[PDB]
C-alpha cells in the first residue's frame, strides 16, 4: 500500500 | 521490578466454568466489566462480572452469539448473526436494535459511544447517538480473506483505522492487518500479529504526533514497528520510524505477539505473546525495556488499566492480571540492569521521576 | 420482545 513504508 | 503484576481474580472461584474462559466466549472491553457466555443445553446465559464488585456477578439467560459491554456504562451489545440489540442492565430495558445485510463475524466497542462491526467483506462504525445507524468505513482487503479476526482499533481522531486476523500456515499463527486511511480512502495490507496507535509529542514540536505501533512473528524472527501515520503537522518534525527485534527463546518456537495496550501517561508497549510473555518497549526509541513470563496460560483479551495506565488482561485458566510501569522501580532499572542512561535520563523527564542524574 | 437477554421482573 501507499499508506506507510517499513522492513519487511 | 520494572512493572508491578497483580492478580486481581481467579474466574473459577466465581464458578465460571474454565471451558468457557476463551476468546469466543469472555469479553472485557474495558477494565469495569468482564462478560461470559456460557451454555450447557440450549440453556445460554451471560455472566456479568463487576470489576468494582466481583464477588455478585449477574448471572442471565442470553440467546446471543456474543456479548460486549460498553467501555464506560453498564450497556450490553448483544448479537445472533445479523441481528444486534443494545440493553441498559440497570434499566432492564433495550436502547438500540439493527439487523445487518451480513453476518457480523467480529464486533468491539472503540469508543464509548460507536461500536465497530465487522462482516466477511467490510467494516462499520455504529454510534449510540439518536437513530445513527452502522455506517461503512471501508471493504475488507483479499489479503484477509479466511482470517479469524481477533481485533479492530483506530486512532484517537477515527482517521487511522486498523484490522486484524490470523490464520495457521505450516504449522505457524500468521498475522495479517488492513490499515485504512479515512482521508485518502487507500488500505495497505500489513503481516502483523498485534498493534495499538498512540498520541505522543516528541521534544520541540508543538503537536502531538499519530503513531502506528505494530509486532510480528515472521518465518525467520519477531519485529516491532513504530511509524507517524499521515502528514507531519504543520512545523512538527517527522518521528523517525523504528523498527527493533521481537525476541522469542529458542524453546518458544511456536509463539507469537496476541495483545499489544500503550501506555498515554508512561510512553511504553505493553506486548503480550501466546506463551504468556509480557515486553516492555519505549514508545519513542523503541528500547526494550524488560521481557518476562508472567502467565503459563495465553493472555487472549487485554484492555488498558485506567487507574495505573496498564494493560489488564485474562488467561485461559481464568487469571485476571494487570501489568504496569512501576513508577518507584523504573529508572533505577534502566540504569543498573540495562545499563542505559540515556533512556533513564529520557523516560525520568518525560514523567517527572527521580534518579536519572549520573552520580558520577 | 425478541430480545437476546431476559431481566428479573421489577416486582
Ligand atoms: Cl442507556
Ligand atoms: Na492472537
Amino acid at each position: 500500500g501507499n499508506l506507510i513504508t517499513f522492513s519487511p | 521490578l520494572p512493572i508491578r503484576f497483580q492478580e486481581h481474580l481467579q474466574l473459577q472461584n466465581l464458578g465460571i466454568n474454565p471451558a468457557n474462559i476463551g476468546f469466543s466466549t469472555l469479553t472485557m472491553e474495558s477494565d469495569k466489566f468482564i462478560c461470559i457466555r456460557e451454555k450447557v443445553g440450549e440453556q445460554a446465559q451471560v455472566v456479568i462480572i463487576d470489576m468494582n464488585d466481583p464477588s455478585n456477578p449477574i448471572r442471565r439467560p442470553i440467546s446471543a452469539d456474543s456479548a460486549i459491554m460498553n467501555p464506560a456504562s453498564k450497556v450490553i451489545a448483544l448479537k445472533a448473526g445479523k441481528t444486534l440489540q443494545i440493553f441498559n442492565i440497570e434499566m432492564k430495558s433495550k436502547m438500540k436494535a439493527h439487523t445487518m445485510t451480513d453476518d457480523v463475524t467480529f464486533w468491539k466497542w472503540i469508543s464509548l459511544n460507536t461500536v465497530a462491526l465487522v462482516t466477511d467483506n467490510a467494516v462499520y462504525h455504529w454510534s449510540m447517538e439518536g437513530e445513527s445507524q452502522p455506517v461503512k468505513m471501508f471493504d475488507r482487503h483479499s489479503s484477509l480473506a479466511g482470517c479469524q479476526i481477533i481485533n479492530y482499533r483506530t486512532d484517537a481522531k477515527q482517521k487511522w483505522l486498523l484490522l486484524t486476523g490470523i490464520s495457521a500456515q505450516q504449522n505457524r499463527v500468521v498475522g495479517a492487518m488492513q490499515l485504512y486511511s479515512v482521508d485518502r480512502k487507500v488500505s495497505q495490507p500489513i503481516e502483523g500479529h498485534a498493534a495499538s496507535f498512540a498520541q505522543f509529542k516528541m521534544e520541540g514540536n508543538a503537536e502531538e504526533s499519530t503513531l502506528f505501533c505494530f509486532a510480528v512473528r515472521g518465518q525467520a524472527g519477531g519485529k516491532l514497528h513504530i511509524i507517524e501515520v499521515g502528514t507531519p503537522p504543520t512545523g512538527n518534525q517527522p518521528f523517525p520510524k523504528k523498527a527493533v527485534d521481537v525476541f522469542f527463546p529458542p524453546e518458544a518456537q511456536n509463539d507469537f505477539p496476541v495483545a499489544m495496550q500503550i501506555s498515554e501517561k508512561h510512553d511504553v508497549v505493553f506486548l503480550i505473546t501466546k506463551y504468556g510473555y509480557i515486553h516492555l518497549y519505549d514508545l519513542e526509541t523503541g528500547t526494550c525495556i524488560y521481557m518476562n513470563r508472567i502467565s503459563g496460560e495465553t493472555i487472549f483479551v487485554t484492555a488498558p488499566h485506567e487507574a495505573t495506565a496498564g494493560i489488564i488482561g485474562v488467561n485461559r485458566k481464568g487469571q485476571v492480571l494487570s501489568v504496569c510501569v512501576e513508577e518507584e522501580n523504573i529508572i533505577p532499572y534502566i540504569t543498573n540492569v540495562l545499563q542505559n542512561p540515556d533512556l533513564a535520563l529520557r523516560m525520568a523527564v518525560r514523567n517527572n521521576l527521580a534518579g536519572a542524574e549520573e552520580l558520577f
